């Protein structure tokens, strides 16, 4: 029921600009945090961005801090990632995932991704 | 900065035997780690969260243990449907860092 | 006022605190004088039009781990975000808050397992608004089946009154299974007390200490229950009718009884802690009684045998007429008489 | 004006000034260079790394305008955290706690913050400081501190302090996990030492964090206009974070008080087992050496002939008694 | 009329009349000099110490019109703290506590606050008080002390006496750390004597906090005879401070109880280790004593004779038994 | 737990009311009928002389001591219209403190304790109060109460007791009882302080018995205090029509006193358990000293016997002939072993 899909992956020349759209079904993007993760062929997973559409909470990866731009629009109930000035290493599979918070101690919270999108490909 | 080194790089084991993957954190993470399964060409699945808590609707052969700042993913009885890549995670900070990725084969 | 800012989270984040994420369900029971329904479902949007119903309604949302459903229900029913944060904070004590439209109650139910002595706690929240009662739990399996059966089969007064009697019935059922749990712990404490004196091992100590900690948990979660029932009985906010206060008074007396029982159990376990040490000292006493008896009987014999078995060049008593049998006879006599002497008391 | 701090060798003065678009960093030891900073309309921060020298603190107090009693509190180190409101300035008392994982001890160092008009005075004790994040934030403008007055500077200082509290709590959490694993796996007297020291550290942490709650409460709930209404909500967040610390602390005590109890009761349960060992061995070997001495009597009266393996018969009787005693111990389940 | 106190020492009457314009410090010693200090509009602070001088206290009670029953309550020492409300004046009775070195026992001194119009009176007995912070606040232009009436004076005296408990608990914590070091290394009988004395002092502190909280609750809730409001929000930090004191004393009691329990553990472990050494020695040397007794047995026909000069063989058997038994002990914590 | 009907014991005829306590020696009725300007104190033994005070306009305090005479209790209950179940509760000593609100009267069961030295058990006596209209009936088991201050206040017109109604009299009696409870707790504390020295200095079986009976007494004290605090809470937070709502602050003061007493008794129980632990430690140290002497003797002698036997062997092939006179060598070896034993026991800091 709860399914995440991605669109916008394509053959774009390095240094260009494009937009990845993560469409959500079975839930409301307002009530959960949406993460974008990048995995290169032959390499492990690498988290990229996190958006909490309820507030302005927006946290990008350390490596690509300030070069991406994540947001979410509730009218379409989707999340958006804007990629600008791509590098050569950015070619990989992109996954869009829900994530819920869980409680460990009073001071420390964790979170987990329960539903993972299929994940487009960017070159 | 914080990083999670996952050992070993890869592991080979038979079916029905215990498999253990350890994972160490550069900075102390309270308990916010997770273990995932990724079949090739497919989205990852969430196996373990909170470093010891089995996910809802997942076989109990997987188990998680925490000792200090080190985390171990253990398997009671490995299965043919259990040959994939297993990762770590961090959720202590808003910056999420993944593990190296240990692939288990026959 | 305001939803507390937890750092490390986006502002205004509602997070489930417990551990049970397995199941999620919504069960609706709309009952009246004549007709009733049971609309069990999962689509939350179907439950909503019951807020403004004329007849009393019982909504039961199991699995509060889905915070979106809780937020949507709270927003549509006009529930303050602080109340929602209290709902999703399982780590809490029973409490009551009175508001201009709804009454919010936090209570705890407990289960006990045999062969694995774990006192499992599940927090349940009640929100009485207008002529409806919202119920929030986090796992399948509660102690409100008698209320459902009474409503379904029209037995008792519950089908005749308003939603306030429904809330009273729910709290009464909670106190009833509190009594059931106290009886179960009574049986377990009797078994543990009998066992600790006959087979004292370290697992008995672990069981006794686990029972003591469980009882401390029970006390810390029952005294707030006394407080909340007191708050429900005395001031009787406008949401609760004046004719339904004697029922809450009865529940208050029940909570008094439960507190007395748990305090008695706490005293009993505190006694068992010293009883275990006394029993282990008794066992050590038995072992050293055996050791001291053999020592007392056979060390003097040993040294006298050593003394007559010596290499002096003299010839004191080595050729007397059967002197060896004489020594053995007198020596056995002294051993027998000292064993008889030790036969007094409980040493032998 | 008597100084009681245990740090004397360290001393340095550093100034960070900033505006909407420009900032300036200054480092010195002579106080004459930091005197003229009143005229800067833009907010500024002056940090005194070492407060052992009473002359500099007395001069700065009489220059910016600081009450004798609050200055004596600044010089005093053993003081509960506190907040005082004056028309000219506000005065706040904070603590910083460093805790080494390998070398287990939770130390402390006192900080005093004074906010008069736009200059924020911080009176650090010694070297080794936490507020590098706010210094880097104001060095490289990636925040909101540029658009606000020194009030937001005070808020940033206090927020950095509570963040350091969170990091210390993470360290204590790791120590508690390790201690619990050790207790469940293998006890020791040094394990008991660890439990006691951790308990004491938690107790002192609770005692020192609880006043900070009412410090922040005084700082937002009925705050004077010197801290500014727009700055008030930010302090609220700090207050909320403080609650978490307290909550965490209490649950840690709840998990460390009960850690050691099973070991406390479990002692004297090995006493009976060592009695088992000593008693079985003494029971075997008291009668055995007893009859050894009996046959070593050197009486020679009773015939000691070769017989039908008389010495092997004695040994066989000895072994029969030993087997009988072993059977008796098996029956007793000792 | 009757004096109950057992302390007869120096007698002193001090008056501290303070106002915005200035403050008066002519405490003097004349009994009749205080009588004109009653019609002043300013808050007049009259204190009498050494209540053994019964004629002076009787005269001042007659002058200010206190009920003689309240005078009898003042003359009492063993009286639980409480508050009584009258139209002319309000009576408060409370306890002052001071810890000391040597005999680690804490004593109590009654203090009576009679507040009427713009006048406040203390009825202390022993020389040596704690209200110095309020005195220096009066003398050093700090706080709202002068901007308000004698109600603020009562509030300041009572919350200073509440703050006394923090100093006392710091003293008790120092004592607890000393006893912690002792239990850490040297356990003796004096150790449990002094730890149990500390436990008694802590339960005494809880028992004396209870009436103080009751007094604050009774004084907070309405029925103000002379209080004109605007001071009852100040009777909110005092109640919270009472809660603070209760919780900190509870933690101190818990840590002292843990110290007692670890002493008990040390005694049990000493029993265990003495048992262990005895068992090791007897266990390893008794079978050897047996075998030494057996061989060389005295009978006519000895068949052992010589087996390849086997005395080194039996010695090596002894050594092998000894080393394997030592290894068996070493594999455990023996 | 619904409806109130008389319980049926099988050893008695159906309606008979039985006294449960163990006192029969005393019986006396004291009537104390006061007003703003007058008071009549009247001690008698006739039940029929107190009946007119039911309809008295002025407040009156009846005090019947010796409830063992069930006929007097039954007659007074019949005249004052008291329910028979309340009479059975009055005569039933073996019950906890409680309060019952009725349409015409309020019924309270409370306890007064006494502590004796050289007989370290506390004795409880049940006192019952019935407040009805303008009369306060008091039922006591035996001579000896704790309401002397109230009597002096009524006699000598101290305080404000005379000008008020019977509800203030009920307050005064309950306050006096709680003050006596405070005195009792002080006596328990003194007994605990005395027992501390013996339990950490004089380890005997009598100390064990004394501490265990103190723990039992503390348990009984808690079991009495908790319902008493419940009674005071009910009087404060239920305000029945007989209390006039003006005397409620007095009841909250008594409620605070009860709360303090309950906390005190809990702390005392903790202290008693600590005393038991210290006892065990003391006896363990005694046994440790005895084990020390046993162990040192055994380890300085038994190995010496081992070597003595080893070179006490007698077969053909041994260097038994003197080498350096031989025997002094073995004696010196034994002495050196003993000296090593003693020196490392000195190192181990016990003899
Ligand atoms: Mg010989
Ligand atoms: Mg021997």
């Amino acid at each position: 029921e709860v399914q995440l899909v991605e669109s916008g992956g394509g053959l774009v020349q390095p240094g260009g600009s494009l937009r990845l759209s993560c469409a959500a079904s079975g839930f409301n993007v307002s009530y959960y945090s949406i993460h974008w993760v990048r995995q290169a062929p032959g390499k492990g997973l690498e988290w990229v961005a996190s958006i909490s559409s309820s507030s302005g909470s927006t946290s990008y990866a350390d490596s690509v801090k300030g070069r991406f731009t994540i947001s979410a629009d509730t009218s379409k109930n989707t999340a958006y990632l804007q990629m600008n000035s791509l590098r050569a290493e950015d070619t990989a599979v992109y996954y869009c995932a829900r994530s819920y918070w869980y409680y460990i101690w009073s001071y420390s919270y964790g979170n987990a991704m329960d539903y993972w999108g299929q994940g487009t490909l960017v070159t | 900065d914080i990083q999670m080194t996952q050992s070993p790089s890869s592991l080979s084991a038979s079916v029905g035997d215990r498999v253990t993957i350890t994972c160490r954190a550069s900075q102390s993470v309270s308990s916010a780690v997770a273990w995932y399964q990724q079949k090739p060409g497919k989205a990852p699945k969430l196996l373990i969260y909170s470093a010891s808590s089995l996910y809802s609707g997942v076989p109990s052969r997987f188990s998680g243990s925490r000792s200090g700042t080190d985390f171990t993913l253990t398997i009671s009885s490995l299965q043919p449907e259990d040959f994939a890549t297993y990762y770590c995670q961090q959720s202590s900070s808003s910056l999420i860092t993944f593990g190296q990725g240990t692939k288990v084969e026959i | 006022k305001r939803l507390s800012a937890k750092k490390g989270l986006p502002p205004g984040t509602l997070v489930y605190t417990g551990k049970y994420r397995e199941d999620f369900e919504i069960e609706v029971m709309n009952y009246s004088i004549e007709e009733f329904r049971e609309f069990k479902t999962t689509d939350v949007e179907s439950v909503l039009p019951f807020r403004d119903s004329s007849t009393p309604t019982w909504i039961n949302i199991t699995g509060i781990h889905r915070t979106d459903v809780v937020q949507r229900v709270g927003e549509f029913f006009g529930i303050h975000p602080l109340v929602l944060e209290d709902i999703l904070n399982v780590h809490q004590r029973p409490k009551v808050e009175f508001f201009e439209n709804y009454v919010f109650i936090v209570l705890k139910m407990f289960t006990y397992d045999k062969n694995l002595h774990e006192l499992e706690s599940e927090q349940v929240s009640l929100i009485l608004t207008k002529n409806c009662v919202l119920m929030f739990q986090e796992k399948i399996g509660d102690v409100f089946d008698p209320v459902r059966e009474r409503i379904r089969y029209n037995r008792g007064i519950i089908r005749k009154k308003r939603a306030d009697y429904l809330l009273y019935s729910l709290i009464d059922a909670l106190v009833d299974d509190y009594f059931v749990l106290l009886e179960k712990i009574d049986d377990e404490i009797d078994v543990l007390e009998e066992e600790v004196l006959e087979r004292p091992e370290k697992e008995t100590v672990q069981r006794t200490h686990q029972l003591k900690r469980n009882l401390v948990e029970l006390r810390k979660t029952i005294w707030p229950l006394r407080e909340v029932l007191s708050s429900l009985y005395r001031d009787v906010p406008p949401l609760i009718e004046k004719e339904t206060v004697p029922y809450f008074r009865d529940v208050y007396d029940h909570t008094i009884q439960i507190a007395d029982t748990v305090e008695t159990f706490r005293d009993i376990v505190s006694g068992l802690l010293d009883v275990y040490l006394s029993s282990v000292s008794n066992k050590t006493n038995e072992v050293m009684k055996v050791l001291t008896i053999i020592a007392t009987i056979f060390m003097p014999l040993t040294f006298i045998a050593g003394i007559y078995g010596m290499n002096f060049e003299y010839m004191p008593e080595l050729r007397w007429k059967w002197g060896y049998p004489v020594v053995l006879a007198v020596m056995g006599v002294i051993a027998v008489i000292m064993v008889v002497y030790f036969k007094k008391k409980k040493w032998l």
